[PDB]
């Protein structure tokens, strides 16, 4: 019997700063036991400050990111060159994905920027269109290593003052970019360490009122 | 859905500084019997692309004719059809990669793997692969099949990333293909002995050799092999 | 393309007169006379096989067709609609009929699936009607011995005789002093032939005169023997050789 | 999941809890499970968080509409009833969902329809739905009444969802509480469970099973 | 293109009527005078054939009435081919209405349905209108005995005595005249058949030239019969009243 | 299919088949439609060219769409039953889907916008019929009437006429009924409308037919006796 | 006869043309728009007294940030209307915001001209189109069944469009204060109107961004022709 | 004549009057002007108001990023072609990852106003299109009529009064084919060629609409306060 679908691993990163938001992923491609690329870019500048991943099988991945792109362009046909923002991006990609809810993109979608009050923005969808802003968010084969470090070192989930004995919590202080990228760089470190399909390098994409950045950085190859 | 009846193995390329080097061996298989041992599975569009194929023959054959079709559609109404509209390694892939997507989403695909090489106006090297789910993925070197498990782990050796292209000869490329062939021989049963190879570069173009075979074969060392543990005769 | 003809070609005038159904009715009488009689035991229908040229072959043009092996039928106007209307009845009585009874229509009821096809000709979209009067004769159990006329319009009357066509008013005449309700097959095929060389100019032979009656059923005629309630035909077209015997005693 | 809603002399109260889960793991503790279809209509979401979304926020366009056209506020009855219809049509297809629309209007009063993806439409005075349903009926069965304060029926909404979170594995994170009046429905915070329950467990003398 | 040549049946004229359905009621009214009078016991149909043969076989021939039902009938005045599409789509419906329900079809329910595919074809299709007009004759348990007509617009309205086709207006006067309410079916019977005879535009009225026929519950107890007249009965009939 | 576009523009910008539409109701016969405080009563004329009628069978002027609105006419006779019963459908369906019959002013949008359909609509004619919508909404005791057109328009009358001879009726409306002060009561209101139709019908024998529409679904037709009272005693005032 | 898409020699949709005359015979509708909002006011024009005005709905919303006023055969305008109220509905749906004014009034234009031998004619009735929306602000535009839409300061439509144009040239400032827009419809609409002008047959309606769109009651709008009435007096 | 009643017959002198009268309706458009050199092409457009209250009709539509187009006639028919080759230009990038050529995009443009003009019931297009674009062989300016004649050419005009810009462009010829790497200088002769088609009414800062495309330039559209520069 003939199957449609297929895991070609990867995983990704989105975390929302106060004026800015990355979104993150490792540029391993496979199948099964084997390596088909240790670069295949899987994180997308899709116009109007908006950055895009669709982690999981990547044929319905790459379709997705294909058809949004396409609906930013005739968004500005349509509505007179207007700016898609964050949230108008999010609810159409779930009408995207809904719109094979009984045949699904087999993804775990990622969109990252900047709200309209010119704070960060990352929008989690899962693959039948069910969305949520959200402030962190880890997608993927390693999500389940991630996620956890994540409400941790980032909502600072569990820790408590010293002197005070689990009366007074950490207070939530925000997070620059640097800061940010030290802890997505050590969160890819560590998913490599422990899951076979993250590797090879890591990719992130930086948005801001200025615009789009990148940075790449070496993952171990094993 | 449907089963692969008439199928065709391993392709295996690679880039190298000035272009690429594509190869795939002659066979076209009806299960464990070698039926055909006179299949071309590189098929050439134009002077700057070659297209390998494996998996199902009679889908091959269709596709071998929708590229035939491609190249007559170009021409149509192009006078620059020979020159800056002619058709590019990057124009015939996506072609190929919408179609096999199409295809897997009718449920009704084609049942193959693609591999696409060739070198682009600007000179640029291009190296591509599809799939029955129409699944795509690039790299320095690239293998379908068996020559996913055996051949890239030594292409890689030769070209382990980016950077290794440019510091990578033609004649250093095409000994580490020719080489990869063998062991595929060795080692795949589904395999032949005779295999048709295609270099694409940016300088001396399209050279597309045919009837080529594996030689300088060891089995000199299985004289010495006897039993299966204790046996000495 | 597409037939873009959806409306009607046949429509009321003011006089209350249906335009193409009346100039059908006027191609009808420009028609070669045919005719038909009932007798008590059978019935007869007859036309002339008015030859286009001596070099066609008038046997190859069957004015009087068989639709089931126990009703034939014979026309006064425009050949070639009559010729498409025997192929849609000899379907019809198939499809309508015995592919759901298991047995041929009686006579009425083939009639009327004729009528329902040449009025449709008269309202649906992008046709004209039907250039041919019908006259259908027939045979069935309960109803016994029948003949019927349909019109362009669709309507059919039945008749003990009538005439259609060309000298048609002199023939009906003809046939109203002559007819009684005691008459035998025979009889019926003597008067047939009277009336019938009355509307003709030249020759009148076996050869120039398409005669067939519905009578008795002919066992030779039917093909296979084995089943007694399979008697065969009650259908039978006269050859040239019968009508000329007749002639001489005319 | 867990999510409740119940009439009483003061309206309606909604209470849900923010736990998704992918089998064993926990895919999300900041879930709205209650959509703001306008100002005067609730809905809860059980089940498949997309199809829950999806038409439900597909609900609030067919009311918007509905009131374009009539110039009038829809019915939480034909409100409702455009939802099962809908679902109904999609029936044996695989959705999955368990749904309270919650609404007051003046003919109707305070007015719960349980929808449900296999075409159910029930009116109702209380109703639980979700895999924590069970434990959430417990606290309200024994404790409801008609002549209930907004700030006791708020309560007892909060500390049933509280009782569903902790023995429910697939039901947590925090609660959402809403209240549902004439003058439309008015937000009452979100409560992180992880703080609300050593509040409840002192302040009320509850859970003494469990070490503080 | 094609519209040069379509007539435009569906139209409006300038005084606000149908073209069609005028012309149409023009082509009813040379059609055979048809009689329906209802009594207390009883409805009569009778019906005149238009200019005859003696060659013409009439106790197998039908052109003016029809059976719908066992207990509905129909007199037709106009085109006998398209009077015979619309009585089979009739008689589909009450066999229908009587699968659906497992009671006979009230009169009327049906007189409706045959007049609104009538309207149709006087609103849209392009295609010309049916040349026909109905006179219904029918009993039910709720009604009891009812007389209708319909013609091509698609219009019906229920009668105690009525006439359609030729000479309606001599020939309603006629029973405006002599109409009773406490009739009854055997003075009905003779009033139909004086008012033919006086209206006919033949010499004589004859056996040969008319059709009859009678819904009674003269069936033996609380049932209905329809009596399609024989030749030799309608002969019968034409001495008891006086006419020949 | 039949795709012939029937109502088109002229130069001076008229859509003549909506217009000869409108010939065909001014043919039809008299209807008249009068509000009350607490009622609504719909008058309608029979034309007495027609006697020898069976008047138990013969289809009545005034339809039921649903036990609380009704739905009288003028024009032709055919195609006002191809919109009453869109309208008792469609009536069914509001009560299926709403759970709540038709407001009287949801069911006139309705058949108002059949009768536009009707109008831009290849290979049909507009309906040759305009409609007196009457009746109460659902637990409201406001009366409600309206007045459709073959065009498509509707609006809402104290009290309107629509037929033949509609300008006289009118003209009679238009100086006796007062806004201020409706008829109070089921008679006045009755009273009134029989008077409007006096003005045009002939003889008040069968000629007029009264159907009075009260709150709560509470409707029922006057007979010949009861509507004779009323013909006797507006006459016998006249008579000074 | 002839197509119903037919071109005449000068190069116009013969229909186009014709159904523009129809616009001509209907009732006036004036539409002013301000940096404070937009006004849309129409004539009523019942044929008789006893016609219940208030049931007369020239003025119409699509949206809470779009309102509409129609002038010609107005039974034209409700599948029109409904057009107008799904796509912006729709778009809210897909997009999570408000829809562009400009955006709604070209989908409504699209339907204009989908008729042949799709409906069997073009609409007979023009549209005033007034909103607001973040990117372009307040805007009134102009929809009309040859598909073509026009944006505006100020415009009438109706049979005293001319006259009221003319007006609406030396009236119109970029300075003009929502009060002020509201009495120059008003003035306007009484110089073209056959009968008298009041609060029972001429309607008022405004759009701000604040309140959105919202049809004026008849006394609040009786107060306005009161208020008006003073100041012509006043010099 | 007796042969205009609709576009699927004939004069007797071998003439289709319904296209022709389609012809008529450009001419009565606003004037628009298309020139190119070697690097780039430009669109320039005389916009048109309804009156002084009313806004100025836009006359220039964005394509893609390498191609739009400037109209003349029937806006609501641009409409419809414009959005055709956004698709079609759309088309070739999602499933070849090519630019659409811009001659392809004029052929299809042809067929498409063909079988309008071939059919009965349906009806020529109204309006004449001016596309300039940038692809793999250049900067290109093509001119489209509804009888379906797409012709490439270096610089025309279309609309009313365009004669006296397209005798000004045939006569520059020489010059402006030279302007390379130069887009202002480029813009500059396209607005003394529309100037050449104007009486009365002049070039305001609401009046004028000027499009670009070239070699690093995207198809940009120019108005208001943006194109008082060329004023
Ligand atoms: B609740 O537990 O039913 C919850 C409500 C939903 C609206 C968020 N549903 C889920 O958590 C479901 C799984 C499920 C668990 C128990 C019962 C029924 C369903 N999960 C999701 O819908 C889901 C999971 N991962 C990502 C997105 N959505
Ligand atoms: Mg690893």
């Amino acid at each position: 019997q003939f199957n449609p679908y297929g895991d070609n691993g990867g995983t990704i990163l989105g975390i929302a700063g106060e004026d800015f938001a990355v979104l993150a992923g490792d540029t391993r491609n496979i199948t099964d036991y084997s390596i088909n690329s240790r670069y295949e870019p899987k994180v997308f500048d899709c116009g109007d400050n908006i950055v895009m991943s669709a982690n999981g099988f990547a044929a319905d991945g790459d379709a997705l990111v294909k058809r949004f792109k396409n609906s930013v362009k005739w968004y500005h046909f349509d509505h007179n060159d207007k700016k898609l923002s964050i949230n108008s991006a999010a609810r159409n990609i779930q009408h995207l994905l809904y719109g094979k809810r009984f045949f699904p993109y087999y993804v775990h979608t990622i969109i990252a920027g900047l709200d309209e009050d010119g704070k960060g923005a990352v929008y989690s969808f899962d693959p039948v269109g069910s969305y949520e802003r959200e402030q962190c968010r880890a997608g993927g084969a390693a999500a389940s290593l991630i996620m956890p470090f994540l409400d941790n070192q980032v909502n600072f989930k569990n820790q408590y003052e010293p002197g005070t004995n689990g009366k007074v919590k950490k207070p939530l202080k925000y997070l620059s970019v640097e800061e940010v990228i030290k802890l997505v760089r050590d969160s890819f470190t560590s998913a490599t360490e422990r899951h076979i399909q993250v590797g090879d390098g890591l990719e992130i994409l930086i948005v801001t009122k200025d615009g789009v950045r990148k940075e790449f950085y070496e993952l171990k190859r094993d | 859905t449907q089963q692969p009846i008439v199928t065709g193995t391993s392709v295996i390329s690679m880039k190298y500084d000035n272009g690429v080097i594509i190869a795939a061996d002659n066979l076209g298989s009806y299960g464990s019997l070698l039926r055909f041992n006179g299949v071309e599975r590189l098929i050439p569009v134009g002077d700057n692309t070659v297209v390998g194929i494996s998996g199902d023959i009679s889908d091959m054959q269709h596709i071998e004719r929708l590229l035939k079709d491609l190249v007559t559609e170009n021409a149509y109404d192009n006078p620059l059809a020979d020159a800056e509209e002619a058709l590019e390694p990057s124009y015939i892939f996506e072609y190929l990669a919408t179609v096999m997507y199409q295809r897997r989403s009718k449920m009704n695909p084609l049942w193959n793997a693609i591999i696409v090489a060739g070198v682009q106006s600007n000179g640029d090297q291009f190296l591509r692969y599809v799939n029955l789910l129409g699944v795509t993925y690039s790299s320095p070197t690239l293998a379908t099949g068996f020559g996913a498990h055996m051949a890239n782990p030594l292409l890689r050796k030769v070209v382990d990333r980016e950077s290794d292209i440019p510091k990578t000869t033609v004649q250093v490329a095409e000994e580490a293909i020719v080489n990869a062939m063998r062991v595929l021989y060795y080692r795949d049963a589904r395999s032949s002995r005779n295999f048709s190879l295609a270099i694409i570069d940016k300088n001396t173009g399209l050279t597309f050799k045919k009837n080529l075979q594996v030689e300088n074969m060891k089995w000199d060392f299985a004289k010495d092999i006897k039993g299966y543990g204790t046996q000495k005769i | 393309m597409t037939d873009r003809y959806s409306f009607s070609l046949t429509t009321f005038s003011p006089s209350g007169k249906l335009g193409q159904i009346d100039y059908a009715l006027t191609a009808v009488k420009q028609g070669v006379t045919s005719l038909g009689i009932k007798a008590t035991n059978g019935v007869v229908i007859a036309t002339e096989k008015k030859s286009s040229s001596p070099l066609a072959m008038s046997e190859t043009l069957s004015k009087v067709s068989l639709l089931t092996p126990d009703i034939g039928a014979v026309y006064s106007g425009m050949g070639p609609d009559y010729r498409v209307l025997v192929d849609k009845s000899r379907k019809v009585a198939h499809t309508s009929y015995k592919r759901i009874y298991g047995e041929y229509p009686p006579t009425k009821l083939l009639v009327s699936e004729v009528a329902k096809i040449m009025q449709e000709a008269t309202q649906s979209g992008g046709v004209r009607p039907f250039g041919v009067s019908l006259l259908i004769a027939g045979h069935d159990e309960f109803n016994g011995f029948s003949l019927y006329q349909v019109d362009p319009s669709g309507s059919y009357f039945p008749w003990k005789a009538t005439a259609i066509g060309k000298g048609s008013v002199a023939a009906k005449t003809f046939l109203e002093k002559r007819w009684n309700d005691e008459l035998e097959l025979e009889d019926a095929i003597h008067i047939a032939l009277l009336t019938l060389k009355e509307s003709v100019e030249g020759e009148f032979n076996g050869d120039t005169i398409e005669l067939a009656i519905i009578g008795d059923e002919n066992p030779d005629l039917l093909g296979y023997t084995g089943i007694p309630t399979d008697k065969g035909p009650r259908f039978r077209k006269l050859t040239s050789q019968e009508i000329n015997d007749r002639l001489e005693a005319l | 999941t867990t999510t409740l809603a119940f009439r009483f002399q003061g309206g309606i109260i909604v209470a849900v809890d923010s736990r998704a889960t992918a089998g064993n793991w926990v895919a999300s503790q900041t879930v709205k499970k209650v959509i703001e279809i306008n100002p005067f209509l609730l809905g809860t979401m059980a089940g498949g968080s997309a199809d829950c979304q999806f038409w439900e926020t597909w609900l609030g366009s067919q009311c918007r509409l509905h009131e374009l056209r009539e110039k009038e506020r829809i019915s939480v009855a034909a409100a409702s009833k455009i939802l099962s219809n809908l679902v109904y049509q999609y029936k044996g297809a695989g959705l999955s969902m368990g749904t309270m629309i919650c609404g007051y209007t003046r003919k109707e009063g305070p007015t719960i329809y349980y929808v449900d993806s296999d075409g159910t439409r029930l009116k109702g005075d209380i109703f639980c739905v979700g895999s924590g349903q069970t434990f959430a009926y417990g606290v309200l069965d024994s404790n409801y009444k008609w002549d209930l304060s907004v700030e006791d029926a708020l309560y007892l909404g909060k500390r049933s969802i509280l009782a569903a979170a902790h023995r429910d594995a697939y039901s947590g994170g925090s609660v959402n509480l809403y209240h549902v009046t004439e003058d439309g429905w008015i937000y009452h915070g979100n409560h992180d469970v992880g703080e609300l329950f050593w509040k409840v467990k002192e302040e009320e003398g509850s859970f003494n099973n469990v070490i503080g | 293109g094609s519209r040069r040549y379509d007539s435009r049946t569906t139209i409006f004229s300038p005084e606000g009527r149908l073209y069609q359905v005028e012309y149409a009621l023009e082509s009813i009214s040379h059609a055979g005078t048809a009689i329906g009078i209802m009594a207390s016991d009883g409805i009569v149909l009778a019906a005149e054939r238009k200019v005859t043969s003696t060659l013409l076989e009439q106790d197998t021939s039908t052109e003016k009435l029809y059976k719908l039902n066992d207990k509905i009938a129909v007199a037709v005045a106009g085109l006998t081919a398209d009077a015979e599409i619309l009585i089979n789509t009739a008689r589909i419906h009450a066999q229908n209405y009587l699968k659906t329900y497992n009671e006979d079809i009230p009169v009327e329910i049906l007189v409706r349905r045959l007049s609104d595919i009538k309207q149709g074809y006087t609103q849209h299709g392009g295609l010309r209108p049916f040349g026909v007009s109905f006179i219904y004759a029918g009993y039910d348990d709720r009604y009891g005995y009812q007389l209708y007509t319909s013609n091509p617009s698609g219009n019906y309205t229920g009668w105690k005595a009525i006439s359609v086709g030729a000479n309606t207006s001599a020939a309603q006067t006629l029973l405006q005249m002599d109409y009773k309410d406490d009739m009854k079916v055997d003075d009905a019977i003779e009033l139909a058949l004086k008012t033919l005879s006086k209206t006919t535009d033949s010499s004589a009225l004859t056996y040969d030239r008319l059709e009859f026929a009678t819904i009674r519950k003269g069936a033996n107890d609380g049932e209905v019969y329809q009596k399609i007249f024989k030749p030799q009965e309608i002969k019968d009939i034409l001495v008891k009243t006086g006419i020949t | 299919g039949y795709d012939r576009a029937l109502s088109i523009f002229s130069p001076d910008g008229h859509i003549f088949q909506v217009e000869y539409a409108l010939e065909a109701v001014k043919r039809g016969t008299c209807a008249v439609g009068v509000k009350g405080k607490n009622c609504v009563v719909l008058g309608c004329e029979r034309r007495s060219t027609l006697k020898l009628q069976d008047t138990r069978i013969t289809p009545s002027k005034v339809s039921k769409i649903d036990s609380h609105v009704v739905l009288s006419f003028s024009g032709l006779n055919a195609d006002s039953r191809i919109l009453i019963e869109k309208a008792r459908v469609e009536a069914q369906s509001h009560r299926l889907t709403l759970e709540d019959p038709v407001t009287v002013e949801y069911l006139t949008r309705y058949v108002a916008g059949v009768q536009q359909r009707y109008t831009q609509s290849g290979g049909v004619r507009p309906f040759g019929v305009s409609t007196l919508i009457a009746g109460f909404d659902p637990r409201d005791d406001e009366p409600k009437l309206y007045q459709t057109e073959p065009s498509g328009i509707y609006s809402s009358w104290s009290a309107q006429t629509i037929g033949r001879n509609s300008k006289t009726v009118r003209e009679f409306l238009e100086k006796n009924y007062d806004r201020k002060e409706p008829p109070a009561t089921v008679e006045e209101c009755v009273k009134l409308t029989v008077r409007s139709l006096l003005e045009v019908v002939q003889t008040g024998a069968k000629n007029i037919e009264i159907t009075v529409v009260k709150p709560d679904s509470d409707i029922v037709a006057l007979s010949s006796e009861e509507i004779n009272q009323y013909v006797t005693q507006i006459e016998q005032e006249k008579q000074e | 006869d002839r197509g119903v898409s037919t071109f005449s020699p000068e190069g116009r949709l013969f229909q186009v043309e014709y159904s523009l005359e129809a616009i001509k015979l209907g009732s006036t509708a004036i539409g002013i728009a301000t940096k404070e909002g937009v006004v849309l006011g129409v004539e009523k024009r019942a044929t008789s007294p006893l016609l219940e005005s208030d049931s007369i709905e020239k003025i119409v919303e699509i949206d809470r940030h779009i309102g509409c006023a129609m002038s010609g055969l107005t039974a034209d305008a409700r599948s029109m209307i409904e057009h107008a109220r799904t796509a912006a509905v729709t778009h809210n749906l897909y997009y999570d915001e408000d829809i562009n004014v400009e955006s709604l009034t070209q989908s409504v234009c699209d339907l204009a001209l989908r008729f042949g031998e799709l409906m069997s004619r073009p609409f007979g009735v023009a549209l005033l189109i007034a909103g607001h929306d973040a990117d372009d602000g307040y805007q009134l535009f102009h929809a009309e069944p040859s598909g073509t839409f026009y944006r505006y300061n100020a415009k009438a439509i109706g049979s005293g469009s001319e006259g009221a144009q003319a007006e609406l040239l030396n009236e119109w400032h970029s300075s003009l204060t929502l009060k002020e827009a509201e009495l120059l419809v008003l003035k306007i609409l009484k110089q073209v109107m056959e009968e008298k002008l009041d609060e029972n047959n001429a309607q008022l309606s405004c759009i701000t961004k604040q309140d959105g769109f919202k049809i004026y009651d008849n006394e609040k709008t009786a107060e306005l022709i009161k208020e008006l009435k003073e100041k012509e007096a006043a010099e | 004549n007796n042969y205009d009643g609709d576009t699927v017959t004939f004069s007797p002198t071998g003439r289709l009057f319904q296209v022709e009268y389609a012809l008529e309706a450009i001419k009565q458009g606003s004037v628009t002007v298309g020139l190119r050199s070697n690097t780039h092409a430009v669109l320039v457009a005389l916009k048109r108001n309804a009156d002084e209250l009313s806004s100025y009709q836009k006359k220039i539509i964005k394509c893609d990023e390498h191609m739009g187009l400037s109209l003349a006639g029937l806006a609501p028919d641009a409409r419809v072609l414009s959005n055709y080759l956004r698709q079609q230009c759309n088309y070739s990038s999602l499933v070849f990852n090519r630019k659409l050529a811009v001659e392809r995009a004029g052929h299809l443009l042809c067929d498409k106003a063909q079988k309008n003009t071939q059919s009965y019931g349906g009806r020529p297009y109204g309006v004449g299109l001016l596309i300039i674009g940038y692809d793999k062989s250049g900067a290109h300016l093509l001119e489209f009529q509804p009888s379906g004649n797409v012709t490439e050419l270096y610089g025309t005009a279309i609309g009313a009064r365009s004669q006296g810009a397209k005798t000004y462009l045939e006569r520059t010829l020489d010059t402006f084919i030279k302007i390379d790497g130069n887009p202002d200088e480029l813009i500059k002769a396209g607005v003394e060629a529309i100037s050449q088609s104007l009486r009365d009414e002049s070039l305001t800062v609401d009046n004028l609409s000027i499009a670009i495309v070239g070699k690093d330039t995207p198809f940009t559209i120019y108005d208001g306060e943006a194109v008082a520069k060329y004023i």
